[PDB]
């Protein structure tokens, strides 16, 4: 009767604190990830693999974006990161592979200055150097947006048609072994 | 352009 | 009773070895905030969160000084970190913020010159940047702080009189979203 | 009757989850150690520590060969680390200490120029910076041990005869307190 | 100079 309960009592309390690890780890993992792909320049480089499957989810609606980790313009700048729409959004839906810039909350926001007015410069690389999409924009000073962040993320901006999606769908040399890369250059000019 | 206006994701 | 008994002792050594893998994951937590604070230029940038829970437990004796990250002089430079005591020390005991300057005992320290003669400012920003407090200090060659390295760290020096609490228990710009933050130079001269 | 059994399985099943979480735990110190030594202005330092213990097994040939940890040519440059033998190979068994240079796999292999074809100069530390060993190589642009890695490392390729055994055996200032250190410098010429 | 492969 007490012999049952005592090691029923342990199982519990054992499986809890064996829980309350998992948990803390899960978490120590996405972590040491994000710290993997940063960069404290202002130049950021995404990888999308498995573009074909997560092509897919995109336009069978089931996955619509995806955000890429997080990038600082310095050691101790503003901290930034990506989202994409491998079926387009907005004026952009279904037609073109839609891509917007993301200011979000950072360690040292209270010591920079706001709204982020930085050009940035986005790139759809080609994989044979020869002919990389480029575009570009200057942040509205007056968009909420830039302006210092008060949730996590602001709401995202950027290029609804960035690219053409038929101009992956075919023969091209963006997609190369199921995998496209995405580059992002934020002018650092009076920082 | 000169500076193409970001537009907000929607 | 022999089932009973195996079963007791199965969970015994097994609730151990949780203890252990509980260990192992805060020893592996503490090293990926260290990596992730740490710089190799000789500039850092300490962010005290919780200031006031902080400043509390210093007045009260409960925690009087707390240690930074660490931080180098280049990728296999010098090992160093910051102590701050938030009610004083020495000579500033109650009514000052005394920080400190520490030299650790590196990785590399066998290719390094010794004693460690580098110029070393310290600041305390001001969030609304209009006035830094700030004091730096050259190293007395002849004490033991500067030489090679026998422990984990050598002996603290800096400033006890950095700043007066007053100057932060009252409406001030130091003080912002309940954190702090303490800036360290170090002068690269001759390295 | 049952209750006894109802037991025995959890805390195997406990047992078997706490298992399987600490190789989890041990792939994630990996990754962190990894992370923890990689550079990218392609100049690397490699302590070897326990010298004598890993020259003896060098000798014993027990152990002949050692790899280091990875580091790069730029924040997405080539993947490359080092392979010593302590106790020499081809030209060089146990006469010299043979040195390697490694390509490994890397994330962005597919927007890098192919064959590697970077200067690579090796260095054996004197700890008294009197006259460190160096000797320095072209790649062969017809080798395959720098063409686009296919596998997860190329054929190593570097110096056989980088340093006599001799040099170290005795009264040296390469090894000190038990450890030599290996210095890597990829010019970064047309990158 | 030139490299050689590790044998």
């Amino acid at each position: 009767q007490d012999k049952i309960e005592a090691l029923s009592s342990k199982v519990q309390q054992l499986e809890r604190s064996i829980g309350l690890k998992d948990l803390a780890m899960a978490d120590l993992e996405q972590k040491v990830l994000e710290m993997e792909a940063s960069t404290y320049d202002g130049v950021f480089i995404w990888k999308i693999s498995d573009f074909a499957r997560k092509r897919q989810e995109a336009v069978a609606g089931r996955i619509p974006a995806i955000f890429s980790p997080a990038f600082y313009t310095s050691r101790y700048g503003y901290k930034m990161c990506l989202r994409i729409y491998l079926n387009g959004d907005g004026t952009g839906r279904g037609t073109h592979l839609s891509l917007f810039f993301v200011v979000m909350k950072g360690p040292n926001d209270a010591l920079l200055r706001w709204p982020f007015n930085q050009k940035v410069t986005l790139m759809l690389l080609d994989q044979n150097n020869r002919e990389h999409v480029i575009d570009a924009f200057r942040p509205d000073v007056t968009s909420s947006s830039f302006q210092r962040p008060v949730n996590d993320m602001n709401i995202a901006s950027g290029c609804p048609l960035f690219c053409p999606v038929s101009k992956m769908e075919a023969k091209n040399s963006y997609v190369r072994d199921d995998a496209i890369f995405i580059k992002a250059i934020v002018d650092l000019t009076g920082l | 352009g000169q500076v193409p206006f970001s537009k907000e994701e929607c």
